[PDB]
């Protein structure tokens, strides 16, 4: 709340 | 555009090993991890392990380590999973899935259609088709027992489809390395045995098309 | 590991209902929970991720919540395509784990099964085998118990059963049960009974035949 998003 | 196409169904004998694939497209292969999940009709889903295409890093579920090896081919965007020392406990459908990073950890956003693995020593063999007539030897039920075939699938129809309603074809079951299934049809007492009632079972793998007539007695 | 449990294995509901599927971790998973929807055939897709609140591109009628050890998926206004199996999955610690899953099915009125029994076919007998078959068709709810009796007493070895998925037009279920024996064992006995116990009656439905009257 919020993000950390597009994998590895 | 994110697609994961897995291998085709697999047939192998115990003690042997197998290697399935998962081809990815529509995204940067090395930017996401690949996980493998196991689904036997009973239980739910089990997490086998995970690999990072970028660095080849792999993490295994203790239960599946030792017999499982995850690898990857960066030049074809393909991840592989090899299973060794197979037993009937390894008979299930396996899925690969992509992981994405949100907050602290990951989740699987895209899955493949799955790969079916059947561990057995059976070889393609046609089913025996037995007619099921009432037992004294308005509505009348008749059946057809399709027993001892391999591998799935089998196609059952009654009177070549001219009889659709009142039909129930059941899921096949493993009756000693071989599959067995049944099918039932219900028709008015005026049509049978006044007229013919035939079950037609096809078994593609053995190139077999059998028509069995249901006649009175036993 | 962290065990994930879904109290309900199968859940009944009518289209348009507000459906709730639960799931509980054996320990605190800090909102690291995800929901997946598996179909009878096209099979698997993600719906909600993280603490059960984030979407993915799925209809807004899918909502998720929970915290600590208890979480849940709510399907507001259930639709036909929503009929499927739902699995939760914790992403807090390793190894990753799923709950047993929850299969939704359509509610309808109770219906007793129509039972039919069939002696072995002459053809099968000629090959030394003998399978007795019993169909229990178009019943509801899906829970049912079939019992085989040979010459009056219960038999359990050599019995294989199959269940069909809920029918797509009527919403009934059907089951097939098969008792297989050698021709010799079969011929050492007389009466064969198939008993169906279903909640639609306290008394079981009984179908049987005698080899001698045959």
């Amino acid at each position: 709340r919020p993000s950390y998003i597009s994998h590895l | 555009e994110v697609q994961l196409q897995q291998s085709g169904a697999e047939l192998v004998r115990a003690g042997s090993s197998v290697k399935m694939s998962c081809k990815a497209s529509g995204y940067t292969f090395t930017s996401y991890g690949i996980n493998w999940v196991k689904q036997r009709p009973g239980q739910g889903l089990e997490w086998i392990g995970y690999i990072n295409p970028g660095n080849g890093y792999t993490k295994y579920n203790e239960k599946f380590k030792g017999k499982t090896t995850l690898t990857v081919d960066k030049s074809s965007s393909t991840a592989y999973m090899q299973l060794r020392s197979l037993t009937s406990e390894d008979s299930a459908v396996y899925f690969c899935a992509r992981s994405v990073y949100y907050g602290g950890s990951y989740y699987f956003d895209y899955w493949g259609q799955g790969t079916t693995l059947t561990v057995s020593s059976a070889k393609t063999t046609p089913p025996s088709v037995y007619p099921l007539a009432p037992g004294s030897a308005s509505m009348v039920t008749l059946g057809c027992l399709v027993k001892g075939y391999f591998p799935e699938p089998v196609t059952v129809t009654w009177n070549s489809g001219s009889l659709s309603s009142g039909v129930h074809t059941f899921p096949a079951v493993l009756q000693s390395d071989l599959y067995t299934l049944s099918s039932s049809v219900t028709v008015p007492s005026s049509p049978r045995p006044s007229e013919t009632v035939t079950c037609n079972v096809a078994h593609p793998a053995s190139s077999t098309k059998v028509d069995k007539k249901i006649v009175p007695r036993d | 590991d962290i065990s994930m449990t879904q109290g309900t294995s199968s859940l009944s509901a009518r289209l348009g209902d507000r459906v709730t599927i639960s799931c509980r971790a054996s320990q605190d998973i800090s909102n690291y929970l995800n929901w997946y929807q598996q179909k009878p055939d096209g099979t698997v897709s993600l719906l909600i991720y993280y603490g059960s609140r984030l979407h993915s591109g799925v209809p807004s009628r899918f909502s998720g919540s929970g915290s600590g050890t208890d979480y849940s998926l709510t399907i507001s206004t259930l639709e036909q395509e929503d009929i499927a199996t739902y699995f939760c999955q914790q992403g807090n610690t390793l190894p990753r784990t799923f709950g047993g899953g929850t299969k939704l099915e359509i509610k309808r009125a109770d219906a007793a099964p129509t039972v039919s029994i069939f002696p072995p076919s002459s053809e099968q007998l000629t090959s030394g085998g003998a399978s007795v078959v019993c169909f229990l068709n178009n019943f509801y709810p899906k829970d049912i118990n079939v019992k085989w009796k040979i010459d009056g007493s219960e038999r359990q070895n050599g019995v294989l059963n199959s269940w069909t998925d809920q029918d797509s037009k009527d919403k009934t279920y059907s089951m097939s049960s098969t008792l297989t024996l050698t021709k010799d064992e079969y011929e050492r006995h007389n009466s064969y009974t198939c008993e169906a116990t279903h909640k639609k009656s306290t008394s079981p439905i009984v179908k049987s035949f005698n080899r001698n009257e045959c």
